[PDB]
DNA sequence: GCTTGACAAAAGTGTTAAATTGTGCTATACTGGGAGCCACGGATGCG
DNA sequence: CGCATCCGTGTAAGCACAATTTAACACTTTTGTCAAGC
């Protein structure tokens, strides 16, 4: 195991997070998911988990 | 995302309107690539210039409806 | 629901002016640049 | 045939005329628009 910072991990996994957000209807499309992630809304962290 | 537009804006809204959007495919050249004037898309069939002029406004009003309008909001900056 | 005719605006044809670019000419005499502030390996003459 | 030394190498155009390209203007065709009626 290794500990990875939230800010770093989010930027590395951005595309996976966007896909998962789109699937769970937190964002309407890819641009919406990317904009949501760039603002780092509270719902992004649960998806990243 | 542009390709996803070819999946949404180009396709689904056309399936639910038949020729009301089939003419639009010729209007902006979604097929064969040529945007076409009212006469060109009308002269080959039995529909006049003014009728296509009315149909374009009717389609614009139809697609302004919130149910269709809300979906495409994210594809425009 | 669809068509007819007058009307305003936008898109073509063609002429013309202008700006932009290319080529040629100038006959006192002048005639040969001027810069400039190393060590290593492979080969050939000599002993 | 081996060694010492030499070499190669990583300060000064401007004008005239002709030809091409680009814009400005004018009119004409086409397009979209409006009302009204068939």
């Amino acid at each position: 195991q290794c500990g990875l910072p939230k800010l770093m991990a989010l930027e590395l996994f951005k595309p996976f997070v966007m896909k998962r957000l789109v699937d769970l209807n937190h964002a309407q499309n890819i641009k919406s998911a990317k904009r949501m992630v760039e603002r780092q809304r509270p719902q992004v962290w649960d998806v990243l988990e | 995302s542009f390709t996803l537009l070819q999946d949404q804006l180009q396709s689904v809204l056309e399936t639910l309107s038949e020729r009301e959007a089939g003419v639009v495919r010729l209007r902006f050249g979604l097929t064969d690539g040529q945007p076409r004037t009212l006469d060109e898309i009308g002269q080959v069939y039995g529909v006049t210039r003014e009728r296509i002029r009315q149909i374009e406004s009717k389609t614009m009003s139809k697609l302004r409806h919130p149910s269709r309008s809300q979906v495409l909001r994210d594809y425009l900056d």
